[PDB]
């Protein structure tokens, strides 16, 4: 719970560097840009498509609504 | 002859959940009880003043 | 699920179905107490006087 | 000498829980909107309270001490106004709480999980009477509606109904009683919000991969401090462009009338965030079932980690639920849109195959989906 | 002058801490201010609603509202008009505004009568002691038109005429209306409109009394009980 | 022990009773004032109302609508089946008095009041969900649940009528 | 099977603080008065949460709603009558909870006394606006006159006047955000008072003999658990027969007239604690420098840790400090019949004396009384 | 009351006093107070030009 101890850890080596003397933005494009593009192609298929059949069924429910306003020639004497 | 005490702790002290029923059925009968003797206290020492008291002269 | 269900634990059950009853008992004498019930109060001789 | 800070109590308390706390290195954005939410909360906590300071709480002066409010008062329609939208983003950042808590497995803290159910019904609560409180016409008429609401229930309902009211519908009585209400139940939220963060503290910090956390772990300081820093500010900047360039799209035109008993709006509406619940008991068409609907359906965070039948914590690795819980998110907002939206075909059967789907996937989908996924991966 | 005359304790019948009020005085109290005092004093928070249950009866009382007139509206053409009272009025102001008590009693205001009691020093024997007071002044001070001599008065020059004597108004129930009398009705009646719950708030403290003096002794008993532990535990010092 | 825990149950027999008076005062205090069920009678609607026309009053703090009735309005509704509807009801078995009809205008689906002259029933048509009523307030078309409720009223000398 | 009691975080937190908290067997009576303070808190919280429950800010309307509460609302002079009281009897309690730190040496917890100290200042404020809350004519002029008394600083006094009274006089604004800042206030005082605790829960209480009670400890469940209990009743015996037999003997009579800011009452009077603040207000006659004695008599409190310069803690064995203590006791009393008083012969002279002599005995008096009772004991 | 040139700190006068003398002069409809009109109908100011010149 406290810093001192939470795990076991053996032979692992960990190695950093000073902020003030590595860049803050290192290849924030050109490494970038293929990362996210990387992460949407990961998670596009499982999130898109159910907000797609939102999009469908709120202009289908726009559509029925509006047509239910519209009335008809059932009228005709 | 047990003591009463002794025959209440026996009966109904024991048992916390029998305690707790004695507790409740004691608490409406005693809360019936003092407020009737309550009530009765208050309109002994203050009979021909109150409004039910004065009452009988404007219903009928 | 399963880990309930066996001979020690119904009579267990068995052992503590008097004093849930008698604890439930408790709970109802209390809520008629506090909100003055009229349905049960309206039956125990003594306590009817108050209601008139 | 010695260290003050971690010597002196308060200041004990306060580097043991904020600066030296054993914080996961890996959490991402999402996990920036419970310091999102205590932040709104003390927003929302002095907004209102100059609120309050120039608001007057009677039926004849509520609308006339709002309008002085947005007026004469320096920067008191800035107030108002931050107040509203602070509400709105609130409830925001409370979904995506609980969107977090859903998808990266957060529900197995039971304790913390259910305090913050309580603190979720308590928020409701409270934005309910402070929506009450400014004495509109959709404000007085959903006031009357969700006391109606409760009143559904049998034998008990219509007493209950007289004793919120204070009387036999929604007038000085009930509008002074929930000005009260609504004043009191932020400083309870806070409380709450003090035992959330205890029972947290208590079981640690969860990571989006689901896993232990404790190989790799840095103190909350200064990374989580900058790293909330950053989100308070693009918090303040969303808050601050519906405040000042977008005030209305979230508020309703018809609050800005006198509360009007003779007159009814043609369209009633709660604000965005109880839509949903509002549609699921538009829905089924029952008063007793309508409330026992609404009351479930917020009761099924609670209810939610007895169904975790998954030897895998998070969703980060369980393709199948990640389907399955995007559907539910998307299922959230046709619910959203169908209380917006008035009682005529097909929106009926829109809302009920809605509600119907969103039960029966949070009940009954996510449990042998996982299920499935164990199956697939050959845990047994 | 600078100097005060204080009221003395007058033994009400309600001045007991278990006695109540005279109800029928009340009622004599009423019909005294209403006979009397609501020429010129006004009561904005007392009701013939509150009236019902201590002064009279519910048709009594409603009678009694209807024998007044009350402003009210707006009709069809969104006019003000006249309707009789009913028992959720309150009681009629004789002036609209403060203004018009001023310009008709010479400058000076009377004050609600409506918690005169509990805003006055004394309270109702501070009423009683101001209205069997009046007297004539000492010889040396003059007072103007309109301006009384009053000892127990603040400043002892009451704009005020002399409100009530004998045979004033005619009672209900065969009381002699001598004008002690008067003031002590009218006195024990500005007491229940200023404490409208001093019956019930007495039976309470009774009720509160008994409670408290049964509850005490049991308390202590478990205290005492509990602390028997300590306060009869001994102790031994045996060093080697 | 029995003595000893007849003192403690006495005291707290004392307690439980003193705390449940006090917790009753509070309830009673958020309950309704005096002044609230003193206005709980509505006041006298005396013969002002039009013919065939509808007039909405605050009566028990709520909208209702007391609307004059025509002799077609009261062949129609005596025409009206009584399980036909929704409910069993009568127009008969619900208004005493023909001529002018008291009703309290609250919804029975979300509690809204309805608009006045108005609806294909020729009664009132409330749109929040949209829900029809007849003169006798009769649930025809609509998602209501019930129908709407008629207030027990009393009928003084012919201006006078009592409701509350 | 484990301990739930000590196992679980919020049970463990209570158990330690509580329950099996350890606590000296021989505390007097007078520690009672903590627990006394809570209890008086929480009554005051849910009373004004009521009565604000039924109650409008709003000077048309204070009044009115006042009365409203005391004649139409359901017990409501009850619920109002208990509020009064319960402030009174919150002021008789943290005076003796004071005298009892004074008298006992208590002090030498600074920062739990100087966090009392700033619980003592916000009582004050709160109780303050809440005496404005009523509108009376009391209510009007108290504040005009403590305003003015903060208007006695140099240079920002007339500025910072004109922000406090929202204008230029206690007006609307003035009434409203009394109002906001009377209900908040008490929650900061629960938090200060939880603060409080904590420092004290740090070090443990202290025994009247001053010495160190570790030799005979005992749990705080359930003897003093049963002697709070016992406190608590006697203190609602005297509560409520002051509510239900006199409850007007405290407050003042003039006070339940209208506020008319035209008309002046003859005499000045807040309650008792006020009137021993304005009693050392008008001993020394300026305004800057009543003011700064006024201040500067609230702060001797704080102070007085830096005082102590005997060796022992406890009053209990040095008896001419004792009559030191009763001396100060005497002319608090004396201060509060002055302050009570008009400012005419001889009471003024009698309340310069008192002031003086006040300021004396605790500065300079007290000090020379311990270093005498050192040189007499030896110790020095 | 009298009668008074009205100073900047008084607001609009209103043509009624009490708005059931405006729906009765008015044929039964009351017109609404536009301080919040614009705020209180769906489209604003374009409701309002397309409600005059429509
Ligand atoms: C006098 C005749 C009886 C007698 O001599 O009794 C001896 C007895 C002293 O006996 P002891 O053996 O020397 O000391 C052990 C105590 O009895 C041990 O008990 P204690 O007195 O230390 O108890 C602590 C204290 C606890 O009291 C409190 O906590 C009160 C807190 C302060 C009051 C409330 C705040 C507001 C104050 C506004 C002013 O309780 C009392 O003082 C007893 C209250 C009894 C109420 C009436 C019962 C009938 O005297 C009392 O107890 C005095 C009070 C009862 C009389
Ligand atoms: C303050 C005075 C009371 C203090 C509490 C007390 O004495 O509790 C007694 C005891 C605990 O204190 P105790 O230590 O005396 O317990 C002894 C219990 N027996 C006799 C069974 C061995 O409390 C109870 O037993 C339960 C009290 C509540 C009863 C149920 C609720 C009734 C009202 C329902 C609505
Ligand atoms: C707890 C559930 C039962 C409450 C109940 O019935 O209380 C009866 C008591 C008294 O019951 P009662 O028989 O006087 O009638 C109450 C029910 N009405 C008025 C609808 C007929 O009711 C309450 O205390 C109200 C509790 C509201 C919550
Ligand atoms: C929201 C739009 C989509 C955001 C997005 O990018 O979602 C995909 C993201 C993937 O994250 P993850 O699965 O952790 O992948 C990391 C693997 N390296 O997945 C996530 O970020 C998952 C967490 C999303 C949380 C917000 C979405 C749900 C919001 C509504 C929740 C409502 C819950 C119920 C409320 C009423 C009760
Ligand atoms: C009232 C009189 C109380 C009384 O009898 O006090 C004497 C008592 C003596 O107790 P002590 O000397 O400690 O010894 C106990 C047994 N040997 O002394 C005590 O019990 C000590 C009491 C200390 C607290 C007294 C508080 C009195 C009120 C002070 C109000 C002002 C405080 C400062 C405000 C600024
Ligand atoms: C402390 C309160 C001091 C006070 O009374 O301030 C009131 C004063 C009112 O100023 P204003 O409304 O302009 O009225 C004209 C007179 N100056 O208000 C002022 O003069 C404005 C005070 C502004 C204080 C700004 C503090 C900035 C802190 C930045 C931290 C980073
Ligand atoms: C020297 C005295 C000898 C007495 C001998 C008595 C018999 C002793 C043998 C038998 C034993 C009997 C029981 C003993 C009980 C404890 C001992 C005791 O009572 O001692 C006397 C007591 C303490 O003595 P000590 O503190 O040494 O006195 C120094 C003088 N200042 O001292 C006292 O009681 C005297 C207290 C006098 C206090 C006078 C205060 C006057 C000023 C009050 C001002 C208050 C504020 C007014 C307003 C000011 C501004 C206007
Ligand atoms: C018109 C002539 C009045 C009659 C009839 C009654 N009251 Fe009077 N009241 C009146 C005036 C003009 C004033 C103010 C006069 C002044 O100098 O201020 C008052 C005031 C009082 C007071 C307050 C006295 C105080 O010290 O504050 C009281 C207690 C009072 N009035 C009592 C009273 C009663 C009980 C009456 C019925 C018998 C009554 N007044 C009649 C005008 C008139
Ligand atoms: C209403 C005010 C709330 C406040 C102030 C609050 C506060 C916080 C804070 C500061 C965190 C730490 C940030 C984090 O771990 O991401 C957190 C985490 C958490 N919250 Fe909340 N919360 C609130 C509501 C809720 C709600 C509504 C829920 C669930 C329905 C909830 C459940 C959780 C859980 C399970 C965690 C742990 C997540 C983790 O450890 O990764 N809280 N909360
Ligand atoms: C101490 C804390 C708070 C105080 C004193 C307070 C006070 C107020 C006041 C006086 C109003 C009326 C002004 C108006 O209606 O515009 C109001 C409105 C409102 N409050 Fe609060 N509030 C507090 C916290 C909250 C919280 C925590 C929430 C949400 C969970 C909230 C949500 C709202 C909402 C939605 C409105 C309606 C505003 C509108 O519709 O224009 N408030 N509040
Ligand atoms: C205003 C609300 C206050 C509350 C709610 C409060 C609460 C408490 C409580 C519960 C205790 C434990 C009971 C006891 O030790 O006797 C305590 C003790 C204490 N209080 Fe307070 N207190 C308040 C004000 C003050 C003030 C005004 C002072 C000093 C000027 C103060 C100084 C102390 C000290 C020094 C102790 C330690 C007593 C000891 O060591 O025996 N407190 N307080
Ligand atoms: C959450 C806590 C509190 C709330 C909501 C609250 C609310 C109120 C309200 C609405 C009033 C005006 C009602 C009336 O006077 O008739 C009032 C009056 C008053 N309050 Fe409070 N209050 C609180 C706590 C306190 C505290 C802690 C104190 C003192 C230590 C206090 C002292 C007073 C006093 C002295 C009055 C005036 C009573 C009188 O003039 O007779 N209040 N309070
Ligand atoms: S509330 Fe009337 S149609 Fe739904």
């Amino acid at each position: 719970r406290e810093f001192g101890n939470l795990a076991r850890i053996r032979h692992v080596i960990s190695y950093s560097l000073s902020p003030f003397e590595q860049r803050a933005f290192p290849s924030y494009f050109s490494k970038g840009i293929p990362n996210v593009l990387r992460r949407t192609r990961e998670r596009i298929l499982r999130v898109a498509p159910p907000f797609v059949v939102v999009y469908l069924i709120y202009t289908w429910g726009n559509q029925e609504f509006e047509q239910s306003k519209r009335k008809n020639p059932a009228m005709y004497e | 002859s047990p003591t009463i005490p002794s025959r209440l702790y026996s009966l109904l002290f024991r048992r916390t959940s029998t305690f707790a029923l004695t507790i409740a059925v004691g608490a409406l009968f005693f809360e019936r009880a003092f407020d009737q003797g309550a009530d009765a206290i208050y309109e002994h020492i203050n009979e021909g003043k109150l409004w039910k008291h004065i009452k009988h002269k404007y219903e009928n | 699920l399963s880990r309930f269900l066996g001979p020690r634990y119904r009579e267990l059950a068995r052992n503590w179905i008097p004093t849930a009853g008698m604890w439930g008992t408790v709970g109802a004498v209390g809520l008629v107490w506090a909100t003055d019930w009229r349905l049960i109060l309206d039956w125990v001789p003594y306590i009817n006087g108050k209601f008139k | 000498m010695t260290n003050m800070r971690k010597t002196h109590p308060l200041f004990k308390i306060i580097n043991h829980s904020f600066i030296d706390l054993p914080a996961p290195s890996n959490i991402s954005s999402w996990w920036n909107f419970g310091s999102l939410l205590g932040v709104c909360l003390m927003v929302q906590i002095i907004t209102g309270l100059f609120l309050a300071m120039h608001y007057t709480s009677d039926t004849m002066t509520a609308f006339s001490s709002v309008t002085h409010i947005c007026r004469d008062v320096n920067y008191g329609w800035l107030i108002r106004y931050m107040h509203a939208n602070g509400a709105s983003m609130f409830f925001i950042c409370l979904f995506l709480h609980v969107g977090r808590g859903l998808y990266y497995g957060s529900y197995t803290f039971m304790e913390t999980w259910n305090i913050g159910v309580l603190l979720l019904f308590a928020v409701m609560a409270t934005a309910f009477m402070g929506y009450v409180l400014p004495w509109g016409q959709m404000s007085f008429w959903g006031a009357t509606v969700i006391t109606n609401l409760l009143s559904a229930i049998p034998y008990i309902g219509t007493t209950l109904v007289e004793w919120i009211w204070g009387g036999f519908s929604v007038d000085k009585a009930t509008l002074t009683r929930f000005f009260a209400f609504h004043f009191i139940l932020p400083f309870i939220i806070a409380a709450l919000a003090i035992v959330h963060l205890l029972f947290l503290h208590e079981t640690g910090s969860n990571n989006p991969t689901g896993l232990n956390s404790d190989a790799d772990k840095i103190p909350f300081h200064p990374y989580y401090t900058i790293k909330d820093i950053l989100g308070i500010l693009i918090m303040f900047l969303i808050l601050m462009t519906l405040v000042l360039f977008f005030p209305d799209m979230l508020g309703d035109p018809d609050n800005y009338m006198p509360a009007n008993p003779l007159n009814t709006p043609p369209h009633i509406k709660p604000e965005w965030y109880f839509l949903f619940a509002y549609a699921i008991l538009r829905s089924i068409p029952n008063k007793l079932g309508g409330v026992l609907a609404l009351i479930l359906s917020i009761l099924i965070l609670a209810l939610m980690p007895f169904l975790h039948t998954s030897k895998q914590r998070s969703l980060m690795f369980r393709p199948i639920t990640q389907i399955l819980y995007w559907i539910l998110v998307a299922n959230l907002l046709i619910l959203t849109w169908i209380g917006g939206q008035p009682v005529e075909h097909p929106f009926i059967i829109i809302g009920q195959l809605a509600s119907i789907s969103y039960f029966s996937i949070i009940l009954i989908l996510m449990p042998i989906s996982g299920i499935i996924e164990d199956k697939m991966l050959k845990l047994y | 002058s600078d100097l005060e005359l204080h009221p003395p304790s007058y033994p009400w019948s309600h001045r007991g801490l278990l006695s109540s009020l005279d109800h029928t005085s009340i009622r004599r109290g009423f019909q005294v201010y209403k006979q009397v005092c609501s020429s010129c004093h006004s009561m904005d928070y007392v009701a013939y609603r509150h009236l019902v249950g201590v002064c009279y009866t519910e048709e009594e009382a409603k009678a009694l509202a209807e024998e007044v007139e009350v402003q009210d509206g707006p009709n069809d053409d969104g006019e003000m008009f006249m309707r009789p009272g009913k028992l959720s009025d309150y009681f009629p102001k004789p002036y609209p505004n403060p203004e018009a008590a001023r310009a008709a009693n010479n400058g000076a205001l009377p004050p609600d009568l409506s918690y005169i009691v509990r805003a006055r020093h004394g309270g109702e024997d501070y009423v009683f002691s101001l209205l069997t007071g009046y007297c004539e002044p000492p010889t040396g001070v003059s007072l103007r038109e309109g301006l009384y001599f009053n000892p127990y008065f603040p400043g002892q020059a009451i704009g005020m005429a002399p409100p009530i004597y004998t045979e004033v108004l005619e009672y209900d129930d065969g009381t002699p209306a001598t004008m002690s009398q008067v003031a002590k009705d009218v006195a024990t009646f500005l007491r229940w409109a200023s404490e409208p719950e001093h019956d019930h708030r007495k039976r309470m403290g009774l009720k509160m009394l008994l409670m408290m003096g049964l509850l005490l002794p049991l308390t202590y008993a478990m205290k005492r009980h509990k602390w028997s532990v300590l306060k009869s535990r001994k102790l031994a010092y045996r060093p080697p | 022990k029995g003595f000893s825990y007849l003192v403690t149950a006495t005291t707290t027999v004392g307690v439980a009773y003193a705390a449940k008076n006090v917790v009753s005062q509070f309830v009673s205090s958020m309950s309704a004032s005096a002044d609230v069920l003193a206005m709980s009678k509505i006041e006298i609607k005396l013969s002002d109302i039009p013919e065939g026309k509808n007039m909405a009053f605050k009566w028990r703090g709520k909208p209702l609508f007391v609307r004059h009735r025509t002799k077609k309005e009261i062949d129609q509704e005596a025409a009206v089946e009584v399980s036909q509807l929704r409910d069993p009801q009568h127009d008969l078995d619900r208004v005493k008095k023909p001529e002018w009809v008291i009703l309290i205008g609250v919804c029975t689906h979300l509690g809204c009041v309805p608009i006045a002259n108005a609806g294909d029933f020729g009664g009132y048509y409330c749109p929040c969900h949209g829900s029809h009523y007849d003169a006798s307030g009769r649930i025809r078309k609509g998602p209501a649940p019930l129908n709407l409720e008629v207030p027990a009223y009393e009928f003084t000398s012919d201006d006078v009528v009592v409701v509350g």
